[PDB]
């Protein structure tokens, strides 16, 4: 009946409610081509959308529409949106409602006009914008526990408890998969492996989720790695063209865990964590560090659930047991929680409808979000 | 109809529940309504909206706690009709209001309007056949099985100090203050942010009162122990994080025997004690210095009675044998008196009947409780 | 007896000595 | 040895200093130690590596800044020891420690453990000859020249109103809120982002606080503003590009009058005002609602004491004549009634001498400041 569409960052991903899992996956781009003044033979599309601009990556210029879980290109996103309902779909939007998600604490002003574009351009019968923490939360199974959310986008974390959210104990992070893949590019560069474009930005994108893996200490890992060429692993490119890195690796995503590397002067994902399990109420917290719930693509690097139970075991108190639930099909968990929310029967009620909108505007949305 | 009566001990701290003719009150529970701070995002949450009883205490951090009742005289009158619905639901006590007579209880010299409106509450809300109200000494002494005693009572609202002789409560002889255990708790919080650790919201200040009841005792001498450096004695939250006391731990109940600290002179307990023997008659003086009852939770103190003694050799006049009583039983002493008169014969001629409050009104209850 | 609260070793009472 | 006595009004946002019997502070900065965030290659550059006062404000781009003190309660010592040897330097004042007094100034029911070591600084690590700690309600009604009335005063650290009625200041009647400037400036940055407009760096968050001073007002009525639709009025940054401030301007700094916005259940700015003549005898509660003193920053918003006033009239009893008065200066209320107190001959019987702190310790400074 109603449809889930979690138009992340990066991978947008959607499919029917009731589901185990998505059917249309692709990555969120629009490939525009090299203008120039000589002609193109037997036709082509002037704006390629999803695994289309992926599989011709060589000439277009992949451009997200959406930065830090703020869509700067609202054109790019229609034409996505509608790339998810007419051609992977296979349905119209007419007929069934619509689940959306964004991050939290986004722009007021990207929820009235995500839900302008579903009423007035695509004609939704009814839709909703969900947190993307609450619904990660709801795919594992569990009311209560925090939820380090950690995307492409935007990193987050939403403490809960036994059903009640904590909006003020919110921590949204600038650093995010993108700024990883970046590191990781400049990084390859100062090796003699020089990425400048957008067609290869998808290769060390490839490179990164392949190769790339959380240590469990940092000095050690780089005593190891000038010592040994063990580690030093080698990646062939959709060309034949083989390249090997040894410090790059374990470098890549430690810039989660120091922000430094990347110049945000900021908090990392594991502290992060901490100073918003401390921000919620003291009596709640065994609870939310019990249910350290992780979500989404950048916790995909292998052994991230050993490194955040030894930086929150080294944060907190002795006394505290921490856990992390580290699920194998959190790379999916937005879009699971969603599929869970529209199944249920008390969703219906809790829609936003045509005549609603009407009557208010964009602005009825804030009031039925939380 | 005389079905097997309800007695209801009230208190500002706790509120005990439970059938006549029992050792020991079955629904013992803290007197407060709790109601959630926070907005509930995710469904299959804590539902009823009002939190009393055990899952309060469980879910502290949520709720925005309130006590109704402040010195024995309740405040807010919705919340206690919700506590009261509370005790007869299916949660505690498992009966209908119109099946049994109510005992309820009252602190001495309280406001007759408060007394009123709480007979209109179990008159007509609740469908109550039979009403009586009582003294907390009286039913003290009829828990011990003595007549004769000065009953130096210290719960969270109240202290008070009523002189019986021989089934003789002497009304003038009467002292009663508003510094109590409730009192005592905020005045450990105010030393407790002045040593360093700050404690401000509802669900946050009973950790102050779990301090107060595990980690505090009443010096013998004080002036000794302000000269002498304290050990600096320690205790950990639910949160784990571990508390250094310091001198605020025994500083913190001398509120009790000096007034003058919070700033509000009055007597203080032992003054009370002596006060009250002293208003009584030349002949009953020695009688009621020889029974001294001691109840209620903040004489529960580590060197609480041997101070009290001591105060009382100081005050008294000279070769007097001083003897203060203390069962094992103290803070259900009350509840225990209450069940006992409940019991027996005479019971039934002590009540106000539905019938007579709907012929006369709120003056035939003021004649019949005194 | 059963419940959360008891103090043990307090005693029921302090009593001064009696003199003849 | 009895100088020209310094005087060093301390302060979470700005701190202020001179010498006694001064008009105005000569040497007003702000309170936070800027370290450069960005590697310096080239020779010739800004030496030292830690930047206190007008060199900060002018490079704060390069300088990762940090406040020491939060809320009247230094966290980092270190930073405040380099700030008050700046003080002393040749850069400000031109002095050497060894020869003047000092007076100090701390917010009411701060940390004992706080008041120890900043003592332990100034007796040891600078060789002060005599010290002494002063409240800032007491400083800015020897500014006035009154000795009735209530200070209310709001920095960027702490909102505290003291009751004073003819030189007698009530302890117990102190009220105390974590709640001010700093807090506001936060909420406006968060609201900011809600907007669109989102900032990150620490550098970056001074412009906060600039819009924060410069675009923000009051409102008498908060439900009518909200269901008006606002202006959106612009503001440009120091870099260039404008900035459509909304409705954040305003909703900002309803934080000082509702906490639960933030999400922390305390009393506001004018429930604190009023419970502090609240908590004091009878008699002397009028003669405080007519003597009502303002001071801080925060007090310096755009219908601020409109609706300070209209909060009065709504709380406190009726027929009453309400007053709150203010000096020209607010922000150098304190330091100029420092200034006065430090040149009155009294002076030298209130300090604690370095003597005196060598023969007792602590206790000899927590016997002379309260």
């Amino acid at each position: 009946a109603a449809l889930v569409v979690d138009n992340g960052s990066g991978m947008c991903k959607a499919g029917f409610a009731g589901d185990d899992a998505p059917r249309a996956v692709f990555p969120s781009i629009v490939g525009r081509p090299r203008h120039q003044g000589v002609m193109v033979g037997m036709g082509q599309k002037d704006s390629y959308v999803g695994d289309e601009a992926q599989s011709k990556r060589g000439i277009l210029t992949l451009k997200y529409p959406i930065e830090h879980g703020i869509v700067t290109n609202w054109d790019d996103m229609e034409k996505i949106w509608h790339h998810t309902f007419y051609n992977e779909l296979r349905v119209a939007p007419e007929e069934h409602p619509v689940l959306l998600t964004e991050a939290p604490l986004n722009p007021k002003a990207n929820r009235e006009k995500m839900t302008q574009i579903m009423f007035e351009t695509f004609n939704t019968p009814a839709m909703y914008v969900a947190i993307q923490a609450v619904l990660s939360l709801y795919a594992s199974g569990r009311t209560t526990g925090i939820v380090m959310d950690s995307g492409d986008g935007v990193t987050h974390t939403v403490p809960i408890y036994e059903g009640y959210a904590l909006p003020h104990a919110i921590l949204r992070l600038d650093l995010a998969g993108r700024d990883l893949t970046d590191y990781l590019m400049k990084i390859l560069t100062e090796r003699g492996y020089s990425f400048t474009t957008t067609a290869e930005r998808e290769i060390v994108r490839d490179i990164k989720e392949k190769l790339c893996y959380v240590a469990l200490d940092f000095e050690q890992e780089m005593a190891t790695a000038a010592s040994s060429s063990s580690l030093e692993k080698s990646y062939e490119l959709p060309d034949g063209q083989v390249i090997t890195i040894g410090n790059e690796r374990f470098r890549c995503p430690e810039a989660l865990f120091q922000p430094s590397f990347l110049g945000m002067e900021s908090c990392g994902i594991h502290e992060t964590t901490f100073n918003s399990i401390m921000k919620c109420d003291v009596d709640i917290r065994k609870d939310l560090y019990a249910n350290t719930v992780l979500s989404g693509g950048t916790t995909m690097y292998p052994g991230i659930a050993d490194r955040m139970q030894k930086e929150i075991t080294a944060l907190a108190p002795s006394t505290m047991k921490i856990k992390i639930i580290a699920p194998p099909e959190r790379k999916y968990s937005v879009w699971i929680g969603g599929s869970i929310l529209a199944s249920l029967s008390t969703f219906q009620q809790m829609w936003i409808s045509k005549q609603e909108y009407d009557e208010s505007g964009p602005s009825i949305v804030h009031r039925k979000c939380f | 109809i005389a079905n097997q009566p309800v007695v209801i001990d009230n208190g500002s701290g706790v509120i005990k529940a439970g059938f006549a003719g029992d050792q020991i009150p079955k629904y013992c529970f803290p007197n407060y309504v709790g109601r959630p701070k926070h907005v509930r995002v995710m469904a299959g949450a804590l539902e009823g909206d009002i939190f009393i009883g055990p899952k309060a205490e469980e879910h502290r951090g949520l709720l925005s706690i309130r006590y109704p009742m402040e010195h024995g005289i309740v405040k807010d009158w919705n919340d206690m009709e919700r506590i009261w619905q509370y005790v007869y639901s299916k949660e505690q006590l498992q009966t209908f209001s119109e099946e049994h007579p109510v005992l309820l209880t009252e602190a001495p010299l309280n406001p007759r309007k408060n007394r009123e409106r709480a007979a209109e509450v179990f008159f007509e809300t609740f469908n109550v056949p039979a009403l009586f109200i009582s003294m907390q000494a009286v039913l003290s002494l009829y828990a011990t099985g003595r007549t004769t005693g000065v009953v130096l009572d210290s719960g969270d609202g109240v202290t008070h100090a009523v002189p019986i002789y021989e089934g003789f409560a002497m009304p003038h002889s009467i002292m009663r203050i508003d510094i109590a255990g409730r009192d005592v708790s905020r005045f450990l919080r105010l030393y407790l942010r002045k040593e360093g650790y700050d404690f401000h919201s509802s669900s946050e200040f009973e950790i102050v009162k779990a301090i107060k009841e595990r980690a505090c005792y009443l010096s013998i001498n004080p002036q000794k122990d302000e000269t002498l450096e304290t050990e600096k004695a320690q205790y950990y939250l639910p949160d784990g994080s571990t508390i250094e006391i310091g001198p605020s731990r025994f500083r913190a109940p001398e509120l009790l025997f000096r007034p003058d600290l919070i700033g509000e002179e009055s007597e203080g307990i032992h003054e009370v004690l002596v006060f009250a023997i002293q208003k009584s008659d030349m002949d009953l003086r020695r009688t009621l210095f020889s029974n001294i009852v001691l109840s209620g939770g903040s004489t529960l103190f580590k060197g609480f009675g041997d101070r009290l003694l001591s105060e009382v050799k100081k005050l008294a006049p000279k070769d007097v044998k001083i003897r203060i009583s203390a069962p094992q039983e103290r803070l259900y002493s009350t509840w225990i008196g209450g069940s006992i008169l409940a019991s027996l014969d005479t019971f039934k001629k002590m009540w106000v009947s539905k019938k007579e409050y709907e012929e006369d009104g709120a003056r035939s209850i003021h004649r019949k409780t005194f | 007896m059963a419940d959360p609260k008891y103090a043990d070793l307090p005693g029921i009472a302090r009593n001064e000595p009696d003199v003849y």
